[PDB]
């Protein structure tokens, strides 16, 4: 009996022990969240590092077996994910000051606080407030002095904090055999398995700007738009030779675009689809919001949910003293085991909301079925796509007038309809050139292609060709404006978002070829097609079990991830625009500042 | 005929406490007259499945003597007891044979097993040697070794405790609830037959 043999006798050991207390480690932390008191905290404590104190040591005796002779390549993957070492290769007096400096990361992050010069005893935090000021207001000045103040009292104290943490992160990398960490992160889109299906870390780095070199043509003609809109809007402060300023945007990094919609919208005598107020009138509370979202799923062909998800989930309005924070989430606690957690209220926002938790729901159910290690998705990439597809799905005037919503006489026309996708695209296609930038800028100073002084240069030269935006006030050297941002000073990767819309594109274009449907995308539905969700569920029980590249052979025709639906979906909205600035001209001028 | 000295079926489905699955009880009836019509026309049960002899059928022919074989398993798990079926329970803990004849009962007990802290109580093998023969019972505790150095006893790297117990909670899904099953094996030597309903009159 060789070791082949011996790795599944300890699989077998390891995973049936392992589900009890990852159950029980579960069950605490919603007891928390659900019920927030002291002493609920100290429980999630005494279960989570238990966990934890049970993790390692099976991650230590993962090691004399040597994951090369195995022949299995399920065994072989399953095991792969046991022999990270993790933090445990670096030295303990190392580990312990990497923690101390994460803490004080998050803590001086999560305790920010200005003072109006005016007014020094009254500091706002990043709370609504400040961030408030920044998304709802329309004032250069004050615009101007909340970005400076927020990126010069925050910003400032995080550079040495920053260069010491890079060196550390980056002497961990080397100690786990890779020459950078940003090869640490892209390992997850890494296979080396199955012939025909492989997929270098590196083959990313060219695969990106490959398929972001088509966005060009769409982003410019709506940076020349929104241009124009602002300089029709604020006189004699934006040139239409360069670019616009970055406290112009409407929030407070210009991750997304949304806030500006009150000033660019094309022709607003037509009022915006809303059916709140018919939903009030016809009584709609939350079980019925919950059900309709439910009815979906089934006419689908996905299964019915279990029942114990309608008496164990906290549905809505915790009310007294009994309190509860309340970020809508869906839990799968193990043991087949699913809840959600939301305050619902009767909003059309919280009926999206309800249909993308019911989608997480749908897909976490769908691969119950493999073992503990491989229960997740085939990429970080496809479980939020999952999501958003039904979000995409339900919220057309087709599917609204079925359950009787809208009024059964309602005419669509030209303009609702190219409201709603310029509403849509100023989210979604507004946001891939920073992503893009902030990565690009991660990888290659955790490369150390650009050294210590170039940094601040560096990031702000790039961002002037890539996003198009100018400096308000000029930084040298003493400054770190990445670091005010969340998924930067939490250590988070942020490649996540930038394939989620293509692969959420992918799937949707596919899904509505495959549902009989004439016309433009955006008005396609996947209701009432059965075949749809046999072909979407043949690709939800793989789970983690296969190469997320055969994962996209199921449901789309073509392994590599391209950008064609995303082109396909705003032809309308680009066919509109290419004779809209018919008298501007696109593209900016790199060399034009606000201060000179 | 006055139809008297029934057998005991309450002692058995109604029992206070069963027994684990490497550990099943098995228990003989024979010299009484038996009444399955009042087990069939119960809708208590969620799984009720007859092999050998159709149900309505049962009350005509009798044996020689009845083995019960009574235990506890989870819920996904019953679909494994069956003829010519492979699985942990079929193969370390309970196997039938191919030309079994008899019936399976199996019906949850979600409301009295689960406990609210958890019920670690029941136990099932999860390594072995071999598969077992039919109607084999083995109650070893001898430690298990899978690679080629022996173990004098204590638990080494390749040396695992054969018994795992379950974790059944109240909120666990019908996937994880536990059941309760109950073969019964009809066996008909050269003895007169002495086990069959009432003469119906
Ligand atoms: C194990 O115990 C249960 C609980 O007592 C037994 O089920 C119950 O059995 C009794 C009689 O055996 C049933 O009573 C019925 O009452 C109606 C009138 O309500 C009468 O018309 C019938 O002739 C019968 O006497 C009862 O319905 C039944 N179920 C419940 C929930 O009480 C069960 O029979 C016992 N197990 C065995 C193997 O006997
Ligand atoms: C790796 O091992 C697993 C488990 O032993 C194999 O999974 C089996 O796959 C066959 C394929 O038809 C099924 O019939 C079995 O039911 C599966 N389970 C078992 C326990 O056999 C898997 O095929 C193996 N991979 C190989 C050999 O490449
Ligand atoms: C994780 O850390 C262990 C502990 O050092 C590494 O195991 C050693 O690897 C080196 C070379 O890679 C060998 O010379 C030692 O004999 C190994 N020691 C033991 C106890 O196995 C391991 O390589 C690291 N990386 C993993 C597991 O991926
Ligand atoms: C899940 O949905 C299915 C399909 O609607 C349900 O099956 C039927 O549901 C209707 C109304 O919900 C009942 O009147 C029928 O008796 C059901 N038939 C069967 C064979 O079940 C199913 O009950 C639903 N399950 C849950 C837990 O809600
Ligand atoms: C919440 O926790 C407190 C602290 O023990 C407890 O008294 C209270 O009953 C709990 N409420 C619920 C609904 O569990
Ligand atoms: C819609 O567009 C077509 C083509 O330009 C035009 O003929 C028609 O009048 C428009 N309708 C409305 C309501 O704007
Ligand atoms: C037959 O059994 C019934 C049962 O109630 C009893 O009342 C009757 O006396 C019995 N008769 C004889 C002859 O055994």
């Amino acid at each position: 009996s060789t070791i082949e043999e011996q790795a599944k006798t300890f699989l077998d050991k390891f995973n049936h022990e392992a589900e009890d207390l990852f159950y029980q480690s579960s069950l605490a932390s919603w007891n928390y969240n659900t019920n927030i008191t002291e002493e609920n905290v100290q429980n999630m404590n005494n279960a989570g590092d238990k966990w934890s104190a049970f993790l390692k040591e099976q991650s230590t005796l993962a090691q004399m077996y040597p994951l090369q002779e195995i022949q299995n390549l399920t065994v072989k993957l399953q095991l792969q994910a046991l022999q990270q070492n993790g933090s445990s290769v670096l030295s303990e007096d190392k580990s312990k000051r990497l923690n101390t400096i994460l803490n004080t990361m998050s803590t001086i992050y999560s305790t920010g606080k200005v003072c109006n010069p005016d007014n020094p005893q009254e500091c706002l935090l990043l709370e609504p407030g400040l961030n408030e000021i920044m998304a709802n207001s329309l004032d250069y000045n004050e615009r101007l002095w909340a970005w400076e103040s927020w990126r010069s009292e925050v910003g400032k104290q995080l550079r040495p904090l920053y260069e010491e943490y890079v060196v550390l992160k980056n002497e961990m990398a080397r100690a786990n055999h890779y020459e950078d960490y940003g090869d640490y992160w892209r390992g997850d889109y890494e296979v080396n398995g199955v012939d025909g299906y492989d997929y270098s870390r590196g083959q990313l780095i060219e695969d990106v700007e490959h398929t972001f070199e088509e966005i060009k043509p769409l982003y410019e003609h709506l940076h020349a738009y929104v241009r124009a809109k602002l300089m029709n809007a604020y006189p004699s402060y934006i040139s239409p030779i360069g670019c616009l300023p970055a406290h112009l945007l409407g929030d407070m990094w210009g991750r997304f675009w949304t806030n500006l919609y009150s000033l660019t919208v094309p022709f607003g005598q037509k009022p915006n689809i809303d059916v709140t107020d018919a939903m009030v009138d016809q009584a709609w509370d939350a079980q019925r919001i919950f059900k309709e979202a439910e009815k979906f799923f089934v006419s689908v062909g996905l299964p019915n949910m279990t029942q114990g998800f309608w008496e164990n989930s906290m549905l809505t309005d915790p009310g007294n003293v009994q309190k509860a924070v309340c970020h809508p989430t869906a839990w799968d606690l193990g043991k087949g085991d699913f809840r959600i957690l939301m305050c619902t209220k009767v909003t059309m926002d919280d009926f999206l909301t309800a249909h993308h938790e019911m989608g997480h729901i749908q897909y976490d159910m769908a691969y119950a079925a493999q073992p503990f290690l491989l229960r997740n998705g085939a990429n970080e990439g496809f479980h939020e796509a999952v999501g958003e597809i039904m979000s995409l799905s339900a919220a057309t005037p087709k599917h609204l007038k079925s359950i009787g919503l809208l009024s059964p006489d309602f005419q669509e026309d030209n303009e609702t309809e190219i409201n709603f996708l310029l509403k849509q695209a100023l989210t979604i296609v507004g946001t891939l050139p920073f992503t893009y930038m902030l990565e690009k800028w991660r990888w290659m100073v955790f490369k150390g292609e650009i050294p210590k002084d170039q940094w601040m240069k560096k990031w702000w030269e790039m961002k002037r060709e890539i996003v198009g935006v100018v400096e308000p006030v000029p930084h040298d050297e003493t400054y770190c404006d990445p670091a005010s941002l969340f998924h930067v000073s939490n250590d988070y990767s942020f490649i996540r978002y930038y394939t989620r819309t293509l692969y959420q594109f992918q799937f949707q274009e596919a899904l509505c070829q495959a549902a009989k449907h004439e016309g433009p995308l955006h008005k396609c539905d996947i209701s009432n097609s059965t075949e749809a969700g046999q072909k979407l569920f043949n690709m939800l029980r793989l789970g983690k079990s296969e190469p997320w590249t055969l994962a996209l052979e199921n449901v789309v025709g073509a392994k590599n991830m391209n950008v064609r639906p995303l082109l396909n979906y705003f032809e309308p909205l680009f066919t509109w625009l290419k004779d809209q600035n018919k008298n501007s001209f696109v593209g900016w001028s790199t060399d034009w500042s606000p201060y000179a | 005929p006055n139809i008297t000295n029934l057998c005991p079926f309450g002692e058995v489905f109604n029992a206070t406490r069963f027994a684990s699955v490497y550990a099943w009880n098995r228990k003989r009836i024979s010299n009484c007259v038996a009444d399955y019509s009042v087990l069939y026309n119960s809708a208590s049960f969620s799984t009720f499945k007859c092999y050998g002899v159709s149900p309505t059928k049962l009350n005509d022919l009798c044996f020689t003597n009845v083995y019960a074989d009574s235990f506890v398993i989870r819920g996904d798990e019953v679909r494994q007891i069956a003829p010519g079926q492979t699985g942990k329970i079929a193969d370390y803990n309970y196997k039938l044979p191919d030309d079994f004849t008899g019936c399976v009962i199996a019906w949850n007990s979600n409301n009295l097993d689960s406990k609210v802290g958890g019920n670690y109580n029941y136990r099932y093998r999860l390594f072995r040697k071999s598969n077992l023969k039919p109607f084999e019972r083995d109650i070893s505790t001898e430690i298990y070794q899978a690679g080629s150095k022996p173990c004098n006893g204590v638990e080494g790297f390749n040396c695992y405790f054969p018994l795992q117990s379950y974790g059944f909670q109240p909120t666990n899904g019908v996937g994880y609830q536990p059941y309760r099953v109950v073969v019964l094996s009809f066996e008909l030597l050269h003895a007169p037959a002495t086990v069959c309903g009432p003469k119906k009159s």
